[PDB]
């Protein structure tokens, strides 16, 4: 996909600053279009980023801060836009970079040296960024205001232009100073100061040269349908004002009928449907909540809808960062009584140290573990999981047993999805775990932490991007001078925890939440029948012939008879007589044949059959 | 009484898919075990799926194995009936019922039954066209009045006798295999030489796959 | 799995008699049997449960049995109002199978059609839909012989059989007899032909009137 | 939070055109569909216009079909609403609102404005005291005041001592007169007694007419 | 449009009162219904959608009720926050249709209106708006039959009130009309009075001066 999501970690410094340059790695990897923000933070010399060339446009903003190397590989990057902005006030912003003189001999240490941001041509909103950087050159002749969008000029522009050594000039194959570095093939572009006139964007100084008022990017040829990125949309190459309708109305009547040529928004992109794990909308929008009054149903494809209901919606347990604790960070002791029997929380869950050692000042808990058995008929989690904190009681992850599928809609800074450190623990326990709809998985400092290595990660991602962090944990050759590992009948040898209850895939069989060798089919006292790798009982009458069996499915009927009698189609060990009617007759008094058959009575009352030749009916 | 509701069914396309429902009435299906019997009209009884609501398990015919399912809302204490892949030997008359009653293995307490003719959906109705009524020539003693019904596939009938006032016989001619598998059965009635215009022979057939009330009666 | 012979599936008799039903059995089934009752447009009720008790609520005319696998349903009295379609079943194993679906009917004496037309007018009488209408009444039974004299043509294929809910005057029925051609006759032959064969017919009725008469 | 905010209340005369701005903030914006309802002062109200931030459509009475426009700009979260020629029919004070349920209801408003539809400019208040005689005075606790005639526009600032005194102070809601004129009355109730000495000075300015008026009153015998 | 008919227009009560307004619609549209409330000088809020069930926030004595055409609104206890005029609105038919509102004041005890005529002025014969002022305050209930005289008979056609929103205090109702004549209309007469009647006061009393009364 040419559209990706970015990340939200503003200066802070990375969770595992060894391994997080290949994060951004996996994650920018041939991409275009940009949902979230260009974040470049902490990166020494020796990192090769080359990856970074197939990026065309961020919807959001671009920061880069605190690195060390020469160059940016960011020169087919033709636009931002600034959906959101840094501080409110800045869209693009190259801070601290190189080495804020520490007691480090170095030729050249780093620090981006010329602009080379070659394909960059318009700026829709935010401010421009410059301060704390002495290894640059060449920023302080460009014109910025061709830069900024015209009718768009919220111009505050700081660039502190204290250097720290000598810059010789461009290549002065250059018509004037405009230049993005020293090669010739890096001189600035123009599209609004050689521009004039009711023309705002052009190609070179003719009037035939002004570009399509769609187009922001500039254009080649100067039809709608020639240009490079264009303003509000883009739908199949054609730069519209808006997707096509979604519903055809009579004009007097205006009723609603399905237009089939319209499409859905979704950032600066008019599509058919929605991605993956987004939301189809009524209005006809790709979102991550729906609307109110507005239910997120499952829908036919899994391909999902925000609709109206009829009825109010039900209260669907909000989690953390939404519409009740859009503050709160961790998990309290107070809020934890919200998740009383939910399923489908929407909202993150984050396990903090200070979760379990709570505030006598903000006057919290300290956690129960015994309290963690409210996590239990969990199904789906929209939000993202971040534990760092762990009972020593525990050496598992089993409150999450019955956890299916985590989507991640909303991140862990802004990028993660299932974060696990700083714990000690040998195994998870996620049995029902198996999809992972977006967003990384995060696995640092550990200690004892085995198996994870034989997770088989592949069938739980949606994109050919997301990949898993391993590093610092226990070793994998400790890991068999324990001599455990996944067990005999997992598939491929694919578990969770160790033993028999854990294997991602059974081979044989399912008795309960227990992959076993063979069921009690011709072996054992309990005797189970198979349904599909499945064991379950019957109602206990298989009365198990040396060979055979007694009542096949659990309605105690099937397999081929009865054990002491019948009650025809069933069977019992004694032929009741019940009281509770519910029509006024009871199971009267029913005498067993030689072979079985409890069968009731002659007359109504008063004269026979009490079953041993008495009396015992009343009246 | 326990008394049941069976509704919904009826003519829709081979394939189809629709929840049937089966209401109760003064009992409860914690305790008691739940039926679907079809019936070509005319023709044999045959046992389809039955249930157990507290733990839902299922029985099945062989011609409906695997396809249908069963299934019952004990909390609105109101079984249902989803359908699945409509065949074309389908047509025929559902009833709800009970296996009230531990050695009650019976099932004599019902509801009403909604037919499901489901099939190809032939869009056409009857044609009822008049004659010149007199008593001059009759070969005997006996002259007719009344309303055929044909060219229909399935089988709605709306002959009435004055708004349904008459209902004495609807007469039979059972349904015949026409071209689209249209039908031909009787709702010309027997009469004698005494209902001859007495009252007049208004029928208007809403026959649902096409509402062919040819307002319009055979008069001779 | 179990097969519920009924023989026969129909049967006629008089008011105030005795029933015999054969209901068949097929296998080691040994006792869970019920018969069953419908009139046309009812729900199966209940005739006896337990394979020989009478179901309560019903008049006591009944009489169960056993034998082997030939268990009989016994009326000591015919009635008119008892009068339906009949079954048996078993509840023994699943599936709960039926009987094909026995009949009984009021006998009365083998008679003869009755007289009656229904040609349509002008608008059905242009393209391929002749309702050849030739409406019966009093004959019994409903076994025929089969024989045509309609307008001196071969009949292999024309036959739009009849018979009807026995209103029991002399057990009513309506036996159908019609043609279908080209419609297109309102100047060439308005009417058609009809006659109805039957078992003991001592008089040969039918109608059909002649052109002119709209 | 969900607020809006609303500009382009003014005056025009009967048959030109004016445009207006809903500003938007603190939700999804392309996930509800902002509208606009209408209300007649002293009356009903009244359901205007519907247009999604997808298409653009305006979609809107057919009473005024083909009489306004919407052109929303989903960049800055703002939408237009144009107007055309009438004759007063349509000085309404003018909502803007999300349709929350996306059929046609809503549940936020913004604080709106009215635009006025008239070919009549401005005017200072015809000064006027309300001043009872000095016999048809009340035994014992008075009331007077000032007669604030044929002023245009809306609002004034009416006070007694530059607001002193709300004893009994009655400023009413003004008229629109039948030749067009706003204008209204304000007195306030004091006691007889007190009139032998004190006096109350009405205080009324109206700021887009930038006149203040002061006068007291004096029960004049004829 | 279908009629959106709530009755009354208006009423007053005391604190704590089931007080039930409906909005009978001309024509059924039994699922798609709004409820609003709007103070005056304010925006409006919601109150129902679907008129069954209470918005988040919509406090617990409120009662979305009524189906068909007879839709129930019932704040079943009055508070001095409540007293806002209220809306019945469709949303089932294109185009969409409000209600017409219904003012909410308290009930309390009935007053004497402060009943008085007003001379015209010095700078007035000088303008010459013959502008006569019937001033009334202090009072309750809300209608008041008022209307001016000439010498026997009315005057009307030309004459304005002004009626007051009310306290939240004592709730006391105040009005001036204002008879606006010209000065030869001054100069045509003697006697010009105000028919004021009102039901928290019993006579019927006028008010007046004259020409040379003045
Ligand atoms: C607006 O939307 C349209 C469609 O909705 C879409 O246009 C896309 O434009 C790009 C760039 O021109 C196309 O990508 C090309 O694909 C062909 C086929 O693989 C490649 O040969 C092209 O290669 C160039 O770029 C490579 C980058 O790796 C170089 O290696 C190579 O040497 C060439 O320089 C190029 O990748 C794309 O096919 C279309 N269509 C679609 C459906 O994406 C784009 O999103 C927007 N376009 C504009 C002008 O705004
Ligand atoms: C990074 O690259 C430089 C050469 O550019 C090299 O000297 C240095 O050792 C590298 N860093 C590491 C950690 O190897
Ligand atoms: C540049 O450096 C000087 C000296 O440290 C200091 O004033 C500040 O950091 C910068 N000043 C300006 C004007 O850029
Ligand atoms: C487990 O493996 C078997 C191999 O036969 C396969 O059929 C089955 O689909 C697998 N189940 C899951 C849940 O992957
Ligand atoms: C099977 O054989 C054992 C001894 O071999 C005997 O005790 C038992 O009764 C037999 N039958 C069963 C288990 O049904
Ligand atoms: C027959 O027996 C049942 C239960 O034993 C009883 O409820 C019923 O009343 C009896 N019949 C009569 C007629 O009393």
């Amino acid at each position: 996909t040419q559209v990706c999501t970015g990340t939200d970690m503003k200066l802070r410094l990375p969770a595992s600053p060894e391994t997080h340059l290949d994060m951004l790695r996996h994650l920018y990897q041939g991409c275009q279009v940009v949902q979230g923000n260009l974040e470049l933070t902490y990166l020494p010399t020796n990192a090769s980023l080359s990856f970074l060339q197939d990026i065309q446009e961020v919807q959001g903003y671009v920061l880069i801060a605190h690195n060390q190397v020469r160059q940016v590989p960011l020169q087919r990057l033709r636009i931002v836009r600034g959906t959101q902005l840094f501080e409110d006030n800045y869209a693009l912003a190259v801070l601290d970079n190189g080495d804020p003189l520490n007691n480090t001999t170095g030729a050249s240490p780093g620090g981006l040296r010329e602009l080379q941001l070659r394909s960059l041509t318009e700026i829709l909103k935010g401010g421009v960024l410059i301060q704390r950087n002495p290894q640059l050159c060449y920023q302080d002749t460009i014109l910025w205001k061709d830069i900024f969008h015209k009718n768009n000029q919220l111009a505050l522009t700081l660039i502190d232009t204290n250097r720290s050594r000598a810059c010789h000039p461009c290549s002065p194959m250059c018509k004037g100073s405009r230049c993005w570095g020293e090669s010739s093939e890096d001189c600035q572009s123009l599209t609004r100061t050689v521009c004039a006139g009711g023309c705002a964007r052009c190609k070179g100084p003719l009037p035939t040269d002004c570009c399509h008022e769609q187009c922001a990017a500039g254009c080649t040829g100067p039809k709608h349908s020639d240009c490079l990125a264009c303003l509000h949309f883009n739908h199949s190459g054609i730069c519209e004002l808006h997707c096509p309708a979604l519903v055809t109305y009579n004009t007097d009547t205006f009723e609603s009928m399905p237009n089939p040529e319209g499409r859905y928004t979704f950032g600066a992109s008019c599509v058919t449907a929605c991605p993956y794990n987004y939301l189809s909308t009524d209005v006809g929008s790709c979102t991550l909540v729906c609307p109110l009054h507005n239910q997120e149903v499952t829908a036919e494809d899994g391909t999902q809808r925000c609709e109206k209901c009829s009825k109010p919606c039900a209260r669907v347990c909000y989690g953390l960062g939404m519409e009740h604790l859009r503050e709160v960070r961790a998990v309290t002791s107070a809020n934890i009584q919200e998740f009383a029997g939910c399923k489908k929380i929407f909202g993150s869950l984050a396990f903090l140290p200070e979760s379990f050692d709570g505030d006598p000042a903000s006057n919290t808990a300290p956690l129960q573990p015994e309290q963690l058995q409210v996590f239990e008929t969990l199904e789906e989690i929209t939000g993202y999981l971040y534990i760092s904190a762990w009972p020593d009681s525990l050496p598992d992850l089993s409150v999450f047993q019955n956890l299916q599928v985590i989507r991640g809609r909303i991140l862990h800074n802004g990028a993660y999805s299932l974060t696990l450190q700083g714990l000690g623990i040998s195994w998870l326990g996620l049995r029902s775990l198996r999809e992972l709809g977006s967003g990384l998985a995060l696995i640092h400092h550990n200690t004892h932490l085995c198996f994870v290595h034989t997770v088989p990660w592949d069938q739980l991602f949606r994109n050919p991007h997301q990949a898993l962090l391993h590093t610092a944990n226990r070793p994998e050759d400790e890991c068999v001078g324990e001599g455990l590992a996944c067990h005999q009948l997992c598939a491929r040898g694919h578990c969770w925890g160790p033993g028999p209850t854990q294997c991602v895939n059974c081979s044989q069989f399912l008795r309960g939440q227990e992959c076993v060798e063979e069921c009690r089919v011709l072996q054992g006292l309990p005797r189970e029948y198979v349904n599909a790798r499945h064991c379950l009982p019957c109602h206990p009458e298989c009365q198990p012939q040396n060979g055979s069996v007694t009542c096949f499915g659990p309605e105690a009927d099937q397999c081929v008879a009865c054990a002491h009698y019948k009650d025809p189609p069933f069977c019992v060990a004694r032929c009741p007589s019940g009281v509770k009617p519910d029509l006024s007759y009871m199971p009267i008094w029913k005498f067993p044949d030689e072979e079985g058959a409890c069968q009731p009575c002659p007359i109504n009352c008063t004269h026979s059959c009490v079953d041993l030749d008495d009396k015992g009916c009343p009246a | 009484e326990v008394q049941l509701v069976e509704s919904g069914g009826g003519l829709v396309q081979p394939g189809g898919s629709l929840r049937l429902s089966c209401a109760a009435s003064g009992f409860n299906i914690k305790d008691t075990y739940i039926h679907w019997v079809r019936q070509a009209p005319g023709k044999g009884l045959e046992w389809v799926a039955r249930i157990y609501p507290t733990n839902g398990y299922t029985r099945y015919a062989d011609s409906v194995k695997g396809r249908f399912t069963i299934s019952a809302d004990t909390s609105k204490n109101t079984a249902y009936l989803q359908m699945n892949s409509l065949r074309a030997e389908d047509t025929a008359v559902y009833y709800c019922s009970r296996w009230g009653g531990d050695g009650f293995y019976a099932m004599d307490y019902w509801g009403q039954g909604t037919l499901v003719t489901v099939s190809s959906a032939s869009t056409k109705g009857p044609s009822v066209f008049p004659l010149a009524p007199s008593s001059k020539s009759t070969s005997g003693g006996t002259a007719a009045l009344g309303c055929l019904v044909k060219d229909y596939f399935p089988e709605p009938v709306t002959v009435s006798w004055n708004s349904g006032a008459l209902t004495s016989g609807v007469h039979t001619f059972p349904a015949v295999l026409q071209s689209s598998g249209l039908y031909s059965l009787s709702s010309v009635v027997t009469v004698p030489s005494s209902s001859l215009g007495t009252q007049t022979y208004i029928c208007n057939v809403n026959h649902k796959p096409s509402n062919t009330k040819v307002d319009k009666k055979v008069e001779p | 799995d179990i097969q519920m012979t009924q023989s026969p599936s129909s049967l006629s008799a008089s008011v105030g008699d005795r029933v015999t039903i054969t209901c068949r059995a097929s296998q080691d089934v040994n006792t869970a049997v019920a018969w069953y009752q419908q009139k046309p447009g009812k729900a199966p009720k209940l005739l006896i449960y337990s394979a020989s008790f009478l179901y309560s609520g019903v008049p006591s005319r009944f009489s169960g049995s056993r034998s082997g696998t030939d268990f009989t349903l016994t009326i000591s009295s015919l009635q008119p109002e008892d009068f339906a379609t009949y079954y048996c079943q078993q509840h023994y194993t699943t599936p709960p199978t039926f009987g094909q679906g026995t009949k009984v009917e009021i006998k009365r004496t083998v008679a003869a059609p009755s007289v009656f037309i229904f040609p349509p007018s002008d608008e059905q009488l242009k393209s391929g839909t002749a309702s050849v209408v030739c409406l019966l009444n009093n004959f019994y039974p409903r076994e025929a012989k089969v024989q045509w004299k309609v307008d001196n043509a071969l009949q292999s294929g024309n036959s739009q059989e009849s018979v009807t809910e026995q209103d029991s005057k002399d057990s009513t029925y309506s036996l159908s007899s019609t043609l279908t051609l080209s419609k297109a006759d309102y100047e060439k032959h308005k009417v058609y032909a009809c006659e109805v064969t039957h078992q003991g017919l001592s008089s040969p009725v039918t109608k059909s009137f002649n052109r002119g008469e709209c």
